[PDB]
Formats: C-alpha cells, sequence, structure tokens
C-alpha cells in the first residue's frame, strides 16, 4: 500500500454523512431542548 | 369558617395546611408529611417546585366540595384563619409577627366564601409582615409571589 | 315542562325523554325507546356520537309548542324538572341521586323557562352531583361537558 488509512478520510461520504446525520439529530434535540427550557423558562416572568 | 381544608400531620404536628381548589388537592411542596384525610393521601400529587407546590385531582367522592379559585383581588381586607388580611400593593399585609411557622398551605378567603389565594410564609421590612403566596393573575394566570427576603413558614 | 317535554317507553317501561327546543327535536343518543307521540316519533333522527344525541324538526303544527332556547348562562341556581339546579364557575352542580338512570334528557329552564342545558346524566358523589349536559358558548356554539367518571343515565 502507497498511504495509510487516515480515519478523517477512511469514513465513506455516505458513510461520514450517515454519521453526522444521527449525532446532528441528538445534538439538534439536545440543543433545541437547552433552548426549550430556556424559553419556558421566560414563559411566567413575561406574564407575572 | 374553612373546614374544606386540610392540615398535613407530620409526626402528630401540623407543620402545614392544604386546600382542595378546582377539585385538585394543592399542599406546599416544603411541607413534609403526610396529608390528615387518608383518601386524599392516596392522591399521587403532581408537584411544581417552582411554586414550591404540588397538585394532584382529588378522587371522585369529593371533587363537588372543593374551593373555588377566585381571580379577582381588588384591594382591601381578606379572609383568613388568623381572622383577616389585608391585601395592598398586590401583596398581603398582615399584623407584625402574627402567624408563622406551620401556617404554610392555608388559604385566604374572599369574603364572598372563596380561595383567592394560599400562602407559603411572609417576611417583616419592620413595619409590617409582608407574605408570600400563590396568585392568579386577572388573565387567570396562576403565580407565585414572595417579598424580599421572604421566609417560608 | 311536561307541556313541551315527552317521555320514552321501553316496551311500555319509561326509560328516557326528548326535549323539543327551536322546533328541533333533541334526545340522547344512548337512550333507546320511543317517544310516546306519533308525530314526533316519526320524525327521521340525525346523531353524532361526539354530542351523544340525535335530533330532528317537528311539523308546522306545532312549531308554537318548543321550549325556546338561549344561551345567556349567567353563574346561579336553575329550575329543572325535579326542583332547582346549581351553575356555577361552567360547572352545572345539582344535590347528590336526584335523577339517575332513565331521567337523561330532561332539560335546564331559565326564569322564564328558556332551555339552557339537556341531561345526559353526570357524575354521583358528595354534597352534590355534577350533570354532564351539553350545553353552549356564549357565541352559542353547541358543547359537550363530561365531568370525569360521568355516566349516562
Amino acid at each position: 500500500h502507497k498511504v495509510d488509512q487516515e480515519f478523517q478520510a477512511a469514513v465513506s461520504k455516505t458513510s461520514w454523512n450517515w454519521l453526522l446525520a444521527l449525532f446532528g439529530g441528538a445534538s439538534s434535540l439536545i440543543v433545541v431542548g437547552l433552548i426549550v427550557l430556556v424559553c419556558s423558562s421566560m414563559l411566567i416572568n413575561t406574564r407575572r | 369558617e374553612s373546614d374544606k381544608t386540610f392540615p398535613i400531620m407530620l409526626n402528630g404536628q401540623v407543620n402545614g395546611y392544604a386546600c382542595v381548589v378546582g377539585g385538585r388537592l394543592m399542599k406546599p411542596l416544603h411541607v413534609e408529611g403526610k396529608i390528615d384525610n387518608e383518601q386524599l393521601a392516596a392522591v399521587k400529587l403532581k408537584k411544581a417546585s417552582m411554586y414550591d407546590l404540588e397538585y394532584g385531582d382529588v378522587p371522585q367522592n369529593m371533587k363537588s366540595d372543593t374551593l373555588q379559585y377566585t381571580s379577582d383581588k381588588p384591594p382591601g381586607f381578606y379572609n383568613w384563619h388568623h381572622g383577616a388580611v389585608q391585601y395592598e400593593n398586590g401583596r398581603f399585609t398582615v399584623p407584625r409577627g402574627v402567624g408563622g411557622k406551620g401556617d404554610s398551605g392555608r388559604p385566604i378567603l374572599d369574603n364572598r366564601g372563596r380561595v383567592v389565594a394560599i400562602v407559603l410564609g411572609g417576611a417583616n421590612e419592620g413595619t409590617r409582615t409582608a407574605l408570600s403566596v400563590v396568585t392568579w393573575n386577572q388573565k387567570g394566570v396562576t403565580i407565585k409571589d414572595t417579598p424580599e427576603g421572604s421566609e417560608p413558614w
């Protein structure tokens, strides 16, 4: 072989795409959840 | 008259009270111990820690007996267990140092025979006692109020 | 009253009632039987399980003989065929056990005799039973009220 299997490139575009898709779902779910917890906190202070 | 109200028995101590409002039993969360009535105790209350309160549907045999909550809170004097309390500048105010620990969960009664709020505790600035209370905005939004340096009872 | 409301017979045993309002005949859908009239029973019925009721329209010979509808629903006591009933905070409440099975379809009447609700049934409990009556919004839009654990009568 003429070159090493560098991990950053051993992941195929399709495979890396699905990996980032799943981690994107999880990261978005946690970030959106945190944002929702923030916004919900504001709900009471906006009406008292 | 306020016999439709029930204190919590902790080690045989009335460390707090509870009221059945709108068919839901409400007691302060901070008030440790078991409620007096065994049928009410069967209710698995749902807590709302931001209010220091926990709520749950009273069983189907006494929801008719619930106290009616009151939206309107015009400035004036409101009935209580320890006589009556003034409401001023949006806060219930009481004679200096009367009432204290163990009174949490006592309902405040509309002169018409309705409940306007439930007390959590109070504070003193030096001139008068200011109460901490759960309230309802004119719109009907349920709220909690706590004067500066509020102490729960 | 019975001047404009009629009993239903289970082959000979009374088991329900039907009401005519604004000329529209109305009857709780869970009540089987036939009205004790040959003109009213002949009318076709449309039924909707979301309202637990079925309805028709009376012949023009009796267009003048129907309960007048109203949605003026201020909180207060209302008259009923088995003594007055109390309406408050969006709830219809009545002394315990009155009515029961076979009493559904009984209307509730204004001081002027205007109908305000129709009994589907209710829940039996505590100091007062709450009816699961079909009423309307202030906008005059029909609503079905079904307090938890209510039973058809």
